[PDB]
């Protein structure tokens, strides 16, 4: 029905929190996935 | 009150099917007692009569 995109930009040790049920900085205080998520995350490297 | 949610939940969900196993073979044993006690009732109701 309809998809929603979140973007935004981390840090490596970070990543591991953008997933359903994560604790972390980043889960707890910027952004918080619920545990039923039905998506996809992606992520890439910017150093350039 | 000690395990994260997104951990306990298994947990939980582990122990909910054990106790509901194990209230499911309460019930059976229940009912075949009750059958059994059914049979005698039904006896004990005739011998009456």
């Amino acid at each position: 029905t309809n998809v929603y995109a979140d973007s935004f930009v981390i840090r490596g040790d970070e990543v591991r929190q953008i997933a359903p049920g994560q604790t972390g900085k980043i889960a707890d205080y910027n952004y918080k996935l619920p545990d039923d998520f039905t998506g996809c995350v992606i992520a890439w490297n910017s150093n350039n | 009150s000690r395990l994260d949610p997104p951990e306990a939940e298994v947990q939980i969900d582990r122990l909910i099917t054990g106790r509901l196993q194990s209230l499911q073979t309460y019930v059976t044993q229940q009912l075949i007692r009750a059958a059994e006690i059914r049979a005698s009732a039904n006896l004990a109701a005739t011998k009456m009569s």
